[PDB]
């Protein structure tokens, strides 16, 4: 529930598997890496 | 240029209004090279990622 | 070479970094 895929789409940081919700440059959609 | 237009530009340390040239210059730099030309190119390699 | 803008640009970090 809590935990997201890997390359699932996030929301904030944490609350996924990977805990980091990085974005790679200046777009949205934060993604865990 | 990459270091902003002061680099083709004479030095104004020898001519009147330095202090005025030199943040004419820092603040093209900031404001062209660090921030507008990184947008583009990050704007450019994020959507490639 | 002028003293002013020194002063001026210090007087900005002083307060900056007080605040």
């Amino acid at each position: 529930g809590d935990c997201l895929p890997h390359l699932k789409r996030c929301k904030a940081d944490n609350d996924c598997c990977g805990k980091k919700c990085k974005r790679r440059g200046t777009n949205a959609e934060k993604r865990c890496r | 240029a990459g270091g902003g237009i002061g680099d083709e530009i004479e030095d104004p340390a020898g001519d009147e209004y330095e202090l005025y040239r030199v943040v004419f210059d820092i603040t093209f730099f900031f404001f062209v090279i660090v921030i507008l030309l990184a947008i583009i190119q990050g704007l450019i390699i994020d959507a490639f990622g | 070479t002028a003293r002013e803008a020194a002063t001026a640009l210090a007087a900005l970090l002083w307060a900056v970094v007080a605040r």
